[PDB]
């Protein structure tokens, strides 16, 4: 089920890259780019931030989030994804990195 | 889960205007031609040999093809041809001919068209069939020449072998006898072909005796039974439903026929163990002979060996079956053995066994995307998967939620009743398996309403209802028999409302007057009612239902036996209390007869004795011997006893009323006021671990204390503290992972948070912390008071994606069951969607369309998601103006 | 779904509007009028009372309405649909036929909608302060001394209140010893575990 | 489990190379019993355990026409006896009035002549 | 009534309970229900059921009757036979119908 909803994405890549538009070709090859060096997706951190909020929300905040993204094409993420996620420490030199700049 | 429609519509969306434009090879050539091509990307340099290649590569899932010119079906489907044989048969039949040479002409019966016919037949070895002496015989075997060649059949030994299997099969046995005997009789040799050609109108009706006869009778004229004479044999025991009968012949074949079987052979012993119930070991022997053909005899499997180890295999639960039938199907599909109709049905069938309703839906949507039309047998199969989900259902879990798993069920009947639908309005002929599915599936929910919603007699009774109707209306009203199944599912339903009276009229009347055998499971229900009647008798009327299986030859399970010895255990509790009610009546009847009839300290010497001082007035023992003194009699609690055989107060309304007359208010009115401590997660934990966290919970005076030792060390509070408080810790750990519900406020929580925290909790009235997340992120849900509104007062908004093809056939709940040109013409009903049906067919048609300019297609992805956190939104923007336009009227 | 969206939507926009117009009105209870008020509501309730009864009041609810309307002329408040109402409709019905007048319209009316974005982007940085700097507030105030408790007259029970709760405390007692009841008495404090008798 | 070890035949009795070896190719060559029955072709639970049911699985699979005695006209089915099917318990009533034309219908003679007779007084 | 499946000396009763009141239309209704439920006609229902018949006239019922019992073979009884011979030749409907 992920590969076919991954399928999907690349599907809208791929279309974005064969169209002709500088624009779509440029974030396009810079996609492409960032997943053959390994770069993680910064959808995939939305989407674990969003789960465990939703985990953790009350009545009407988690409602809300469950009725914003009914229609949205989220994938189906164990918990277990979200726990490791959250469980991962965080990356001191990044942190001294993005304070120093 | 998608029709091709929808799949076609979302595959536009997502590719933009680029689907119809050149393809990623069209794109690459035009790029080698400009001479951008990437270095990395591969160029297509040698049409000739890039074609060769890749048709090299696709060669290997390339299928074999299968089709068998069935010249028997084609002497069947001659009609003329048909009763042309008929009529002679008949006539040969009727009025045989005779060996004399005259006799021809004279004959009006076969009117034409020195040396001794059989010396010259003796002498140039040549059958008398072939001479022509004016005869009448002679005119009657030109005449069956002549029709045998205007069907296409030489006559010859094969062509009658053929014309007597073609006879065979559509009845006729006695013509075909005829027409055997004539040619025998006519010198045609009668060669073991044509006694298996005999054999066929028996192994087709099932007549043992015919077939053991027929063997006999060749083994008699001096002509060995070969492999094929053998295979119908062992077709005409599984068509007699003797399935042991088949590996015994088989086995013996080997030994004393020493006769090497092969793929025919192979698959009529899978198909008798795959129907086989003698032993409990027939699934493990059709694997080990199935492995055993592939690698010691080395013959390869077609697809009547893969259709009928996986419709064996799909008979059982276990996910390590599933497994190898998924497997199988799998090396199927990568051998070139395309999918087809009975490959679906068995997966459909692996997948219901287990109750997957997502994998029965994945298949029928994967044959409506493959082109392969759903059968009947799919849609029943589909519904016996919503009866195995309903069954595993996780009751357990849901009354720990305190979750009715009404709304489930009544989900469930409702999407039956409409595949039910969806049949009846497509005309097809209903079949008596989907009536049984649609019996099977209100048994079960009625039995399932019984053992879960005790009290809930509302659903229990609209069960029954439609139960009852279904079984008294829908089968006479298709003009359809009940059958063993649909007599099991009804019995087993009386059984569990223990209605033995009807449920043993139903079992004798299918029994005595429409001659059915009862199946296992009705026999096992029978046994499992008698047995759960507590009345007298029971065991042993369980008894003879077992023993008519083992003398009828039904199989007997180390399972039944167990759960016979168990449910027999279980049952003693209503024995006793039906006992005991025997004796409870008898002393009332004595007590109403004897109501109708109507020195402390001073020994017999006279000596002052001891006596004990007077209790406390306060005391509860003196309060409770005073209640016991004081209060009605045990015999006038009630006067009619239970409705079945037992006292009455088990009922909360009984034990209330008991009470009440006792004089006692119940503070324990209903059944959920009971505080039912088997749902606690934390306690049984410590106990089992640790020890009793309560400890004082039983003392008598000052003893059976369950508390650390003064001292410390090892066995001390401190060490005891820390191991519970690891225990908790490893709690709220599960419930950080979400295995458990986040736990609501408490005092010490917060009286350790901070004062901002504590105000707002105060002056919200939150309960949990996510109560809190709420009030702090929607200011607007604030009373004037500070309070927080209840939940049910906001509405989010309802974006209308939701309302697209895919999103709204996601949830359609029917729409796997729905052929694709049903969700067409209900979706479009246009020329748009007119065009077999597939999504690459669609792609074709709306790309010849966008070439025309008869379609607009908007440029980029109009569905976007997986690459940025604000692509839903950007969707929405991009769909405003289609919706838009859908909405409004003109 | 959408019907329970637009009808919270249209509530939420009538409490907002409500409120607002409470907060700037709640210097409107002037205690001179108020009286007035007052005293002609309390004929109007007895006049409905007495149409109760049955199963005028027109000339106070005009003067209610006189003293209300001349209040809000008084104070004078702002009315954003008016601002909007004719600040445009002159702007544009001035300059319509001059249109260099429209374009410097155009681009007043730009340089107003940009200080709006602007103001409103104060108004998101001051809730937010506000919210912050309150929640501090409360951390800080978590360390307060507490208040100073007012003392009383001593403890004592008389012999009147011994007097009259004797029956309660034979109640009391007949309950602790019917062992049902026995939680449910009136008067059952416990120190720690002990419940206190009535003396 | 059990474990007997002996290096008596071994250069080095005193190996514990050896005695680890050993225990690990026993180990090795141990089949569970699921891997018997899977190879023999039987059910891996009537292999240990004392059930008569499980009687059946080590006896050959014969044919059940062959295994119960022959009707009238050959070989029948266990299961197509009604006297087989059904419980003693319940061959009284209905079965009585269903099996009674077995006995007391049928032709005038067959239902009025009387058979025992003498039958041999012609030829006194 | 409908929970035990009752059989010929049950249906007898009852309809002997019929006749004993006088309802031989009843008793006729009764042997229709009887062959309604599938339960078998012995001999001595035949028997009830012929009498209860040709005292009441009710042709089309001993028509059916005396049609069935012959079809089934059933020894007719002395008693069947003396009942049968009343309306045989009162309604003349063996002579008409060429039913021996």
């Amino acid at each position: 089920e992920r590969l076919a909803w991954l399928r999907d994405v690349w599907a809208q890549i791929d279309a974005d890259y064969r169209s002709g538009d500088s624009a779509r070709q440029e974030t396009a090859a810079q996609e492409i780019s960032a997943a053959l060096r390994g770069e993680p997706n910064d959808y995939m951190r939305w989407v674990y931030e969003t789960k465990r909020e939703l985990r953790f929300a009350g009545p009407v905040g988690r409602r809300a989030i469950q009725e914003e993204l009914q229609a949205a094409e989220l994938p189906e993420v164990l918990d277990e994804e979200v726990n490791r996620y959250h469980d991962l420490k965080l990356n001191m030199m990044e942190i001294e990195r993005e304070v120093k700049a | 889960a998608l029709s091709p429609y929808a799949q076609a519509l979302r595959h536009v969306a997502l590719r933009g205007a680029t689907a119809f434009g050149p393809g990623a090879k069209e794109m690459e050539l035009d790029m080698l031609r400009k001479g951008t091509l990437p270095a990395d990307y591969r160029p297509p340099v040698q049409g000739r040999w890039d074609d060769t290649i890749e048709r090299w590569a696709y060669a290997w899932q390339f299928p074999a093809e299968e089709e068998q010119d069935d010249i028997t079906k084609s002497v069947e489907r001659n009609a003329s041809g048909m009763q042309a044989l008929l009529e002679i048969g008949n006539k040969l039949l009727r009025s045989p001919p005779s060996p004399e040479p005259l006799s021809g002409k004279a004959s009006k019966l076969y009117p034409p068209v020195r040396l001794r016919a059989e010396e010259l037949s003796a002498k140039y070895n040549v059958p008398m069939a072939y001479i022509d002496d004016s005869s009448e015989a002679s005119n009657a075997s030109k005449s069956l020449a002549l029709v045998m060649e205007d069907v296409g059949l030489e006559f010859t030994e094969d062509g009658l072998t053929v014309v007597i299997s073609a006879l065979s099969r559509q009845g006729y046995g006695t013509i075909g006898r005829a027409i055997f005997d004539f040619a025998s009789a006519m010198g045609l040799g009668p060669s073991a072909e044509m006694y298996r050609a005999l054999m066929k109108y028996a192994s087709r009706r099932g007549d043992v005796n015919e077939s053991m006869a027929l063997i006999e009778e060749m083994k008699g004229n001096g002509i060995t039974p070969r492999i094929g004479n053998w295979h119908e044999l062992m077709y005409t025991f599984y068509k007699a439903k003797d399935y042991p009968a088949v590996s015994q012949i088989v086995d013996n074949m080997k030994m004393y026929a020493n006769i090497e079987p092969n793929e025919v052979t192979f698959v009529l012993q899978l198909k008798a163990l795959a129907k086989d119930n003698s032993q409990l070991n027939s699934l493990p022997e059709a694997i080990q002979l199935f492995d055993q053909m592939e690698n010691v005899y080395g013959f390869i499997a077609s697809r009547p060996h893969y259709d009928a180890m996986m419709f064996h295999l799909s008979q059982s639960p276990r996910p390590e079956m599933r497994l190898r039938c998924e497997e199988l199907a799998h090396k199927m599909e990568l051998m070139g053995i395309v999918w087809n109709a009975n490959t679906y049905l068995n997966l459909i069938r692996s997948a219901q066994v287990v109750g997957d309703v997502a994998a029965v839906e994945k298949y029928l949507s994967r044959m409506r995307e493959e082109g392969i039309p759903a059968s009947i047998g799919h849609l029943t199969w589909a519904v016996q998967a919503h009866v195995q989900s309903m069954i595993r259902i996780d009751y357990d879990a849901l009354k720990e939620k305190d979750e009715s798993p009404l709304p489930t069920w009544l989900e469930h009947l409702e999407t039956c009743f409409g595949i039910y639908e969806l049949v009846v309005r497509r005309g097809w002929v209903m079949q008596l398996p989907f009536v049984n599915a649609l019996l099977r599936l209100t048994c079960q929910a009625t039995i399932l309403s019984m053992e879960r919603t005790p009290d809930e007699a509302e659903t229990i009774g609209r069960f029954e209802e439609q139960a009852n109707k279904i079984w008294n209306h829908t089968f006479d009203e298709w003009q359809l028999q009940k059958d063993v199944y649909s007599y099991e599912c009804y019995i087993a339903l009386l059984a569990h409302q223990q209605r033995i009276d009807e449920a043993e009229k139903l079992f004798q009347e299918m029994i005595l007057k429409k001659d059915l055998s009862p199946s296992r499971r009705t026999y096992h229900c029978m046994i499992f009612m008698h047995l759960s009647s507590g009345e007298e008798g029971g065991t042993a009327r369980a008894l003879r239902y077992l023993e008519a299986m083992e003398r009828a030859g039904i199989q007997v399970r180390p399972s039944l036996l167990k759960k016979i010895v168990r449910v027999n255990n279980a049952a003693g509790y209503k024995r006793d209390m039906k006992r005991r009610a025997r004796r409870i009546m008898q002393a009332r009847e004595e007590y109403l007869a004897r109501k109708e009839e109507g020195r402390a300290d001073v020994d017999a010497e006279g000596n002052s004795i001891l006596e004990p001082l007077a209790v406390s007035p306060t005391s509860t023992l003196a309060w409770w011997e005073k209640w016991k003194r004081e209060t009605v009699s045990k015999h006038e609690l009630f006067t009619e006893e239970g409705a079945d055989g037992t006292p009455k107060g088990e009922t909360f309304e009984e034990k209330n009323e008991a009470l009440r007359m006792m004089g006692i208010t119940s503070s324990f009115q209903t059944k959920d006021l009971v505080p039912q401590p088997d749902r606690q997660k934390l306690l049984p934990l410590i106990r089992r671990e640790e020890g009793e966290i309560a400890g004082s919970l039983w003392a008598m005076d000052g003893g059976e204390l369950s508390y650390p030792k003064d001292g410390g060390g090892p066995q001390g509070w401190g060490v005891r503290l820390w191991r519970e408080r690891q225990l908790v810790k490893r709690e709220y750990q599960k419930v950080l992972d979400g295995y458990r519900p986040v736990p609501q406020l408490s005092t010490l929580g917060n009286s350790v948070r901070t004062a901002g925290d504590q105000l707002d909790i105060e002056r919200s009235g939150a309960q949990t912390p996510g109560e809190l997340s709420d009030y702090r992120n929607f200011p607007d849900n604030r009373f004037d008071g500070g309070q927080l509104k209840p939940e049910s007062e906001a509405a989010p908004a309802v974006p209308f994606s939701a309302e697209l093809v895919w999103q709204g056939e996601a949830n359609d709940k029917l729409s796997p069951y729905k052929s694709d040109e049903e969700i067409a013409l209900e979706n479009d009903n246009t020329f748009f969607s007119s065009l077999r049906r597939s999504k690459f067919d669609y792609l074709e048609k709306w790309r010849d369309m966008y070439r025309h300019g008869t379609l607009e297609v908007p440029e980029g992805p109009t569905l976007n998601f997986g690459r940025t956190p604000d692509d839903h939104k950007e969707t929405m923007a991009a769909l405003v103006r289609g919706w838009y336009q859908r909405n409004r009227k003109e | 779904k959408r019907l329970r969206y637009l009808a919270h939507m249209q509530m939420e926009r009538q409490i907002r509007c409500v409120r607002e117009n409470a907060k700037l009105f709640d210097g409107v209870e002037n205690m001179p009028e108020a009286a007035q008020c007052r005293e002609l509501y309390e004929k109007i309730m007895e006049k409905k009372t007495a149409q109760c009864n049955m199963t005028e009041a027109s000339s106070l609810f005009e003067k209610i309405r006189e003293i209300t309307l001349r209040v809000i002329r008084d104070r004078r408040v702002q009315s954003a649909a008016a601002t909007k109402a004719r600040m445009l409709n002159r702007i544009i019905r001035s300059l319509k036929g001059g249109e260099r007048s429209i374009a410097e319209e155009l681009r007043a009316l730009h340089q107003q909608r940009k200080e709006k974005m602007t103001m409103r982007i104060l108004g998101i940085i001051e809730n937010d302060v506000k919210t912050e700097m309150e929640w501090l507030q409360n951390m800080e105030e978590a360390e307060r001394p507490p208040l100073l408790p007012i003392p009383e007259n001593m403890s004592y029970v008389s012999a009147a209140d011994v007097q009259a709760w004797r029956e309660l405390r034979e109640d009391d007692e007949r309950k602790a010893a019917n062992p049902f009841e026995r939680r449910r008495r009136t008067f059952q404090p416990e120190l720690l575990g002990q419940a206190w008798s009535v003396p | 489990a059990g474990c007997r070890i002996n290096l008596k035949a071994t250069n080095n009795p005193k190996s514990p190379t050896h005695t680890v070896e050993g225990v690990f190719e026993a180990v090795k060559a141990l089949r569970s019993v699921s891997e018997i029955a899977a190879s023999r072709g039987k059910v891996p639970h009537s292999l240990i355990y004392n059930i008569y049911p499980y009687l059946e699985e080590i006896r050959r699979r014969k044919g059940m026409m062959a295994m119960h005695p022959p009707g009238k006209d050959g070989l029948l089915m266990p299961d197509r006896v009604v006297d087989n099917r059904l419980p003693d318990h319940l061959k009284r009533g209905y079965y009585d009035d269903v099996y009674w034309k077995d006995f007391f219908a049928g032709s005038d003679e067959h239902l009025n002549e009387p058979r025992m007779g003498l039958r041999g007084d012609e030829m006194r | 009534s409908g929970k035990l499946k009752l059989d010929s000396i049950c249906y007898l009763a009852l309809i002997k309970a019929k006749m004993s009141r006088g309802g031989y239309a009843e008793a006729l209704a009764v042997g229709r229900e009887q062959d309604a439920d599938g339960v078998p006609f012995l001999p001595h229902t035949y028997t009830h059921l012929l009498e209860a018949a040709e005292v009441a006239d009710d042709g089309e019922m001993a028509l059916e009757l005396a049609r069935r019992m012959s079809s089934e073979q059933w020894p007719v009884s002395d008693r069947g036979r003396e009942a049968l011979k009343k309306l045989s030749t009162r309604h003349h409907w063996e002579e008409v119908a060429e039913y021996k």
